[PDB]
């Protein structure tokens, strides 16, 4: 209905493929060396995206290229997740086209607790039957859940931002009232699979140079500067529910 | 950065 819908498709990004060998067997150090390809691809598309934002050019430099690399793995996880949803009804885990997880890829690429986690929210997509237009308005709202307990820059643009993104997903909504308990109990589950997640890249890089996996230069860097901080408790994410 | 520099 409103011009703020138009946007969040329009921008909407496409299909993005890894390039991965589908036809050699699955090493752990084939599969995570296509995943941190597929992070670095990804994350372009995710920039790209989100300087398109709605009023998202009202917030300092620094603070846009902070909520961005704080938010990345935590918007990956749930475009993923409706990918998987829409696609194969989650089967499987469509991380890209040439990139689908099967338990076997799940196991292999030694992520799969994080990997049961993920699956478990792309049938959520499901059993709360979420609409294409409330995927979009909740992936938005994504990158504004996570702040240093320090606070950004400017943190009022950020916090009225923020209110606003709220606004049009209870605009998007409306015994209905118990529809936003559960899109926001929703949202609130992102958050720890990305801190599962953050802690085994992070991991990962430390070990990188001694198993033999590929970490791309945005990769290495976003990682090591800016994982840490969520990981120490510097930086937090911002829950509906307590 | 050099997340600084492409942004
Ligand atoms: C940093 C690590 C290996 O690259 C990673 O988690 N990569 C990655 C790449 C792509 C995607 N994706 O959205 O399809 C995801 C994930 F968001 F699903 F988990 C992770």
């Amino acid at each position: 209905q409103p011009i703020f819908l138009n946007v969040l498709e329009a921008i909407e990004p496409g299909v993005v493929c890894a390039g991965h060998d589908n036809n050699q067997p699955d090493s752990f150090a084939a599969l995570l060396s296509s995943l941190n390809e597929l992070g670095e691809r990804q994350l372009v598309h995710v920039v790209k995206w989100a300087k398109a934002l709605p009023g998202f050019r009202n917030l300092h430099v620094d603070d846009q290229m902070a909520v961005i690399q704080y938010s990345w793995m935590g918007l990956m996880v749930f475009a993923m997740g409706w990918r998987s949803f829409t696609n194969v009804n989650s089967a499987m885990l469509y991380f890209a086209p040439d990139l689908v997880f099967n338990e076997y890829r799940m196991h292999k690429s030694r992520m799969y607790s994080q990997c049961v986690r993920m699956r478990h929210l792309s049938q959520e997509f499901g059993w709360l039957q979420i609409t294409p237009q409330e995927f979009l308005c909740m992936k938005a709202l994504l990158l504004f859940s996570i702040i240093p307990v320090d606070g950004l820059k400017n943190q009022k643009f950020f916090d009225e931002l923020r209110m606003n993104y709220i606004k049009e997903l209870d605009r998007i909504i409306a015994s209905c009232s118990r529809r936003f308990y559960q899109l926001t109990k929703l949202l609130d589950s992102v958050q720890p699979i990305a801190r599962e997640l953050h802690q085994f890249a992070f991991d990962l890089l430390i070990k990188s140079h001694m198993v033999s996996v590929d970490f791309p230069e945005m990769m290495a860097e976003i990682i090591s500067v800016q994982v840490p901080k969520i990981l120490s408790g510097k930086v937090k994410p911002i829950y509906f529910h307590t | 950065s050099s997340f600084r520099d492409w942004y």
